RNA sequence: GGCCCAUUCGGGUCUUGUAAUUGGAAUGAGUACAAUGUAAAUACCUUAACGAGGAACAAUUGGAGGGCAAGUCUGGUGCCAG
């Protein structure tokens, strides 16, 4: 078990750089929720606010700055899903991205896109939310497309990225249990400072 | 991972009758003749010690 | 053309009421087609088809043959009685639905 | 099943070559399943030959691995006796299979026509349609390898390929 | 979870059904669910044998008792009305609990062994049975381990088995459970291993107790009929 | 000793496992499962019936009526009879005719009724093994059956089609094809009492139908040569034989299993035995049953053998090697080609080449004590079965029968103790699947009925 | 003309090739009627309809060796060597 704990011990190894950002009132963290338009996004920080701060947040603009946490307030803002500007500037500033997919349609250019400006200008934490699991009757393919996915998700990201699943909306906006444990996945995230 | 082995075998069974002289079935129709030579001065024949 | 055999056949006294194992037969049908199912053994037995009934199906690999479990009444009414309510909910004519809360 | 002691020598690639070639096999998983089994079969018989005679292990076993090898087909009738357990081998094994008996009875015309039909569905041994190629049937059942009567080889209604054509022929 | 006098087909179940409280002990009974249920399967599940229980077919020790887990014990009659059923249930010759068909006549009574006599209050005769039928005055020479057979109808003793050397006795209790042929021998030790001891088709000998014992009849003449095979 | 060895060793080997007459001796699960028996219902169709009538030697056998009545159809091949609880026989030829008689006027030959011929008109106009639903016969109809209750006749042979017509008209209510290219049929029966069909087709294959709902039941397989007969009482057991793999089955037909029978008799060991102090040997094929009870049955083999089988033993209880005689060598004027008689003589080789005459039809009336058997010996013979079930016997023959019987069945008469019964046998000359029989000595193609008394 | 052996010269052998055309059959992944199953639903089992030519309905991974330019770089006893 020695050359397991070597070769383990060696990956806790990473290149020593400044952080830069403070540990007494650190910024609310920057969350960008990147979709192709016509998925999610609104109602998903709309069902997010909801849950956060229990004020039914109708009609959004702009960005969002809610409390989450103790220590860990973020900011909710929304990519205009046509511009290919605003996508590169929120794809610059932002720290973590809730990247939209229709999983009924599948991947997109839109947030292919996304992908490639952030992991071009330094890639912040993703996590993939798959919206429209309405397939159809067959839960085999439900169960199909969801893995395809993940590994083509798991391509992009490291291997081992969260890929969310969200059910169909009900009631305006989406399932207050899977919006609790999608809140608990952004509570616990460890964000690594980057260096623009 | 079929169909290779399936035509690297009709590969290998057509370079079987190169090296050795496979016995074909016999005597087809009528005995035409040696079709291919006669070698009057070669023996393929394996000479004891 | 489906197809029907009864087999040990024995009578419940204390539940007015005869039960057999039902080898129904269906080559180059699909299954047993249970309500047709019942049709063709309310017929080969006396009439009561609201009180003849069969739950165990089970087909064999390949199709043709299908086991099932057949248990037929006189009197509709201790039918009723006797019989439980989601196969009565499957079948006959009682729908009861239980209260959706926590 | 389990890899062999020297997988890469000349005499076995050329060995795994010929099975392949001359059984339609898909990869070497075939050859070294069978001749794993194969290996335990007569690694038993081994030991039930080196008990000696009115050992009741070496009668009632070997009366009992006898019987069940000739009852798989891979040993004679006339045989039975341990020492052509030792003298089986792995082609003995795979003869037996399917789409090995498939073409020696001569539904197909090649052991890739007898592979195809078996995974399409045509053979049926018995009353079950079989669709697996490597199957290793038995003496009773060497006889009732037969075309499978949902299907259009045997005496069923043609398949989509054959209707449409016909259809389309038809306007 | 269960025992083994049931004759319970282990493809059955995970919680086994104990029995209620009643006359015999829990470990000396079936219920009437194990009895009606799984083992001459009137019924297929709780459901309906509590549904002809809620009927009210059964009949044992001529009185209803309507409960799904009431502990028949040793040869209480089960009586079913419609076709008529008499059910004597004694013990077979390995352990279990097999269940006679009998007659309207001989399901009339039962017999019980005698526990106990006692002058309890006010100058009163007095005698248990394995049921608890405390039934007023018997003979005063009503020892241990004798047999009373009850009328079944009211409550009365109406005939008396003496229990002597030379008697026909059934044996319920230890490794002899379910044994007859009642002579090879006697011996009545002061506290222990004391008993008749019993035959077998080679007349061989056997050791009980006494309280695991008691007479059903005489050599070659019981009253109660007894199964065969 | 090494067999005496595992004798030993097994024998040891049960007492242990009998290991892992008292006056008290009841089983509480069998006592319980006897209650459900007692709780149960139909105890009609599956009387394991035992012989009950016993009547092999009460009858009279030499004074026969016998009455050959030839009929104008090349090589008839089956019979079919049937009787209520007037009464119908049916004959079907190589001809492609089925023919319906009146038999019930018992002290005179049959009366013909009706014809039903195919032909070359009912070929059908595709040549496709499904499209097979024309209605008549264009080829070799083999075997009738007429249904128990006798409002049916079904028919079929190597057009592989079940014909079923009815009985007031002889008319063709529906038709069943076998679906596949080899599937001949090759015997029917119905179980008896029923509306049960069991036919046996050349796929080693046996077909089973009800035929008033004009459906298939279930197809059983396992035989390994072609199902040469098939026999059925009652019970829904079967009995069939295939050719030439020498083993009868039965047919446990809701369980879809089978209890298989081989022969084994080998001329190596049976010279040895008549060594001991001879022109005997071993078996080509068995080819014919008929179920005597619910317990045993018999089969007609290719060397004249008749063997009788119970339910509880693999090989046969008992033998009987010749039953009707060894065939006449052929002549010398007619083997060799030679001038002189030595020489001619000497390509007869002596006894080596004589073979005996086969049994081609045999027929075991239902829970009786008598069966009768039939080649081209031109004499049928009658055997009794001993009342102990474990032989039987030859009482007498039945010698108007001049070519092969291709069928054998009887007809009842009279009451409990008092019984006439006529033997029908189809006559042919030439045996009912193939040709291959040389020297037709006097044979006719014709109903060969007996009236027997007693 | 392909193939095989061999350090060399060479030797041994034989129906073998081709992004050549072309033909009708087969069905399976998929899409899906159902019924069965089950408290109910899923799944297994049974199963009509459609479903292949780049059968594009588009399996990988690793290795061995070339060949090319009005191209580029280095060396130096022309046109070469790398
Ligand atoms: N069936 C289904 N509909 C959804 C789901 N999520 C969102 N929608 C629908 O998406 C529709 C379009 O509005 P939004 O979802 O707010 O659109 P968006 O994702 O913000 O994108 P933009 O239109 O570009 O702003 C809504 O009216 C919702 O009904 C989902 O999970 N299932
Ligand atoms: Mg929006």
């Amino acid at each position: 078990t020695m050359q397991r704990s070597s070769d383990v011990n060696e990956r806790k190894l990473h290149v020593p750089m400044v952080d830069r950002t403070p540990e007494d009132d650190p910024p609310p963290f920057i969350v960008a929720v990147v979709g192709p338009p016509g998925t999610g996004k609104t109602t998903l920080i709309r069902s997010l606010v909801r849950r956060m701060t229990k004020s039914t947040l109708n009609d959004i603009q702009g960005p969002i700055t809610v409390v989450s946490g103790k220590h860990r307030r973020l900011t909710f803002l929304e990519c205009p899903a046509d511009d290919l500007n605003a996508m590169i500037d929120i794809a610059k500033i932002a720290d973590l991205v809730l990247l939209l997919i229709d999983g009924n349609f599948g991947f997109e250019m839109e947030t292919m896109e996304f992908l490639n400006i952030a992991q071009h200008h330094g890639m912040p934490r993703v996590l993939g939310v798959a919206t429209h699991l309405d397939l159809f009757k067959s839960q085999s393919t439900l169960r199909a497309s969801k893995k395809r996915l993940k590994h083509r998700f798991w391509t992009e990201v490291y291997q081992g990225a969260k890929l969310f699943y969200l059910s169909g909306v009900i009631n305006g906006r989406y399932p207050d249990r899977e919006i609790l444990n999608l809140s608990r996945f952004i509570s616990v995230m460890k964000f690594r400072p980057l260096k623009w | 991972s079929r169909v290779k082995k399936r035509k690297k075998y009709q590969k290998a069974q057509k370079k079987l009758k190169s090296v050795r002289a496979v016995y074909s079935g016999g005597q087809s129709g009528v005995y035409e003749g040696e079709k291919t030579g006669i070698k009057k001065g070669l023996t393929r024949s394996v000479k004891f010690k | 053309a489906v197809t029907i055999r009864t087999r040990k056949v024995i009578s419940n006294p204390l539940l007015a009421r005869k039960q057999f194992v039902v080898d129904v037969l269906h080559p180059n049908r699909a299954n047993v087609s249970k309500d047709e199912l019942r049709e063709k053994l309310a017929e080969v037995y006396k009439a009561e088809k609201d009180a003849v009934s069969v739950f165990g199906f089970r087909t064999q690999f390949g199709g043709g043959k299908s086991v099932g479990f057949g248990l037929v009444y006189n009197s509709v009414a201790e039918a009723k009685k006797f019989e439980p309510t989601y196969r009565l909910v499957r079948y006959g004519l009682a729908e009861k639905v239980e209260k959706a809360s926590r | 099943y389990s890899t062999p002691k020297r997988p890469y020598e000349s005499s076995r690639l050329d060995a795994e070559l010929k099975l392949a070639g001359e059984f339609g096999l898909k990869n070497k998983k075939e050859i070294y399943r069978i001749s794993f089994q194969l290996s335990k079969i007569r690694r038993a018989a081994r030991d039930l030959l080196t008990r000696d005679e009115k050992d009741p292990k070496r009668l009632f076993e070997g009366n009992a691995l006898i019987r069940r090898l000739v009852r798989v087909g891979v040993l004679s009738e006339d045989k039975k006796k341990l020492d052509y357990v030792l003298a089986l081998k792995v082609e003995d094994f795979l003869e037996r299979r399917l789409q090995t008996q498939v073409y020696k009875l001569g539904l197909a015309k090649s052991v890739h026509h007898a592979r195809v039909l078996i995974t399409q569905r045509h053979i049926a041994v018995g009353k079950q349609i079989v669709n697996i190629p490597s199957f290793m049937v038995r003496l009773d059942s060497e006889k009732h390898i037969d075309f499978a009567p949902t299907s259009p080889f045997g005496g069923a209604r043609p398949g989509r390929v054959a209707r449409r054509n016909a259809a389309r022929k038809a306007e | 979870a269960a025992p083994h006098h049931w004759l319970l087909d282990k493809l059955s179940g995970c919680y086994a059904p104990r029995p209620s409280a009643g006359p015999h002990k829990l470990r000396e009974s079936l219920p009437l669910i194990v009895f009606l249920r799984n083992r001459l399967k009137y019924a297929l599940n709780g459901r309906e044998v509590k549904a002809i229980l809620m009927q009210r077919h059964v009949k044992v020790d001529g009185k209803v008792r309507t409960d799904t887990t009431y502990p028949a014990g040793f040869m209480d009659v089960i009586t079913l009305d419609a076709t008529n059923e008499n059910f004597r249930l004694v013990y077979d010759v390995k352990g279990r609990f097999a269940v006679h068909r009998i007659t309207d006549e001989e399901a009339s009574y039962k017999l019980g062994k005698v526990k106990k006599v006692q002058l309890g209050k006010k100058g009163v005769p007095y005698v248990v049975t394995h049921d608890g039928r405390t039934i007023r005055y018997p003979d005063p020479n009503i020892k241990v381990n004798d047999t009373v057979k009850i009328d079944l109808a009211s409550g009365k003793i109406t005939d008396f088995i003496k229990f002597d050397a030379g008697k026909l006795v059934y044996v319920t209790g230890g490794r002899n459970l379910g044994r007859i042929g009642t002579i090879v021998h006697k011996e009545r030790h002061d506290g222990g291993f004391d008993l008749v001891h019993i035959k077998d088709s080679l007349d061989n000998t056997f050791v009980t107790r006494l309280n695991n014992v008691f007479v059903i009849g005489e050599q070659g003449k019981p009253y109660i009929s007894l199964p065969k095979g | 000793n090494p067999a005496d060895k595992r004798r030993r060793l097994a024998k040891q080997y049960l007492e242990n496992l009998k290991s892992e007459d008292e006056y008290n001796n009841f089983d509480a699960g069998d006592l319980d499962k006897d209650i459900i028996a007692s709780r149960l219902k139909e105890d009609v169709a599956e009387q394991q019936g035992r012989v009950f009538r016993y009547f092999g030697d009460k009858l009279l056998i030499s004074e026969a009526k016998q009455s050959f009545t030839r009929v104008g159809e090349n090589n008839l091949t089956c019979i079919s009879c049937f009787q209520p609880v007037r009464l119908f026989a049916y004959t079907v030829s190589k001809d492609l005719q089925l023919t319906k008689y009146d038999i019930t006027d018992f002290s005179k030959r049959p009366k013909k009724l009706k014809y039903a011929k195919g032909g070359a008109k009912y070929i059908p106009t595709s040549k496709h093994e499904y499209e097979n639903t024309t209605e008549g016969h264009y080829d070799e109809i083999l075997t009738v059956a007429a249904s128990p209750d006798g409002k049916y006749v079904v028919t079929g042979g190597r057009d592989r089609k079940l014909i079923v017509w009815s009985t007031e008209s002889l008319s063709p209510v529906k038709v069943i094809p076998t679906k596949d290219r080899r599937g001949e049929v090759l015997s029917l029966a119905f179980r008896k009492n029923s509306d049960q069909l069991y036919a046996s087709c050349a796929d080693f294959k046996i077909r089973t139908y009800s035929i008033n709902q004009f459906s298939q039941l279930e197809i059983l397989y396992g035989h390994h040569d072609i199902v040469e007969d098939i026999s059925a009482l009652a019970m829904e057991r079967c009995v069939t034989v295939g050719a030439r793999d020498r083993t009868a089955m039965l047919w446990k037909i809701p369980d879809e299993t089978r209890l298989t029978f081989r022969g084994g008799d080998e001329p190596q060991k049976l010279l040895r035995r008549w060594m001991k102090e001879p022109l005997f040997f071993c078996e080509g094929s068995i080819d014919v049953v008929s179920m005597v009870d619910d317990f045993h049955f018999i089969t007609g083999s290719d060397n004249g053998n008749i063997c009788l089988w119970s339910l509880a033993k693999k090989k046969p209880i008992f033998t009987e090697r010749i039953a009707h005689g060894i065939l006449p060598e052929p002549s010398f004027n007619d083997i060799s080609g030679e001038t002189d008689e030595e020489l001619r003589k000497r390509q007869l080789q002596g006894k080596k080449l004589l073979q005996p005459f086969w049994i081609t039809s045999l027929y075991a009336i239902p829970y009786s004590n008598v069966f009768i058997s039939g080649s081209w010996s031109g004499s049928l013979k009658v055997w009794k079965i001993s009342d102990n079930l474990r032989s039987f016997e030859l009482l007498g023959e039945l010698s108007g029968a001049k070519g092969v019987v291709t069928k054998i069945q009887v007809v009842e008469s009279g009451k409990h103790g008092k019984e006439k019964f006529r033997i029908l046998a189809s006559i042919a000359k030439e045996h009912r699947l193939g040709r291959w029989i040389a020297n037709v000595s006097g044979a006719r193609n014709g109903i060969y009925s007996a009236v027997i008394d007693q």
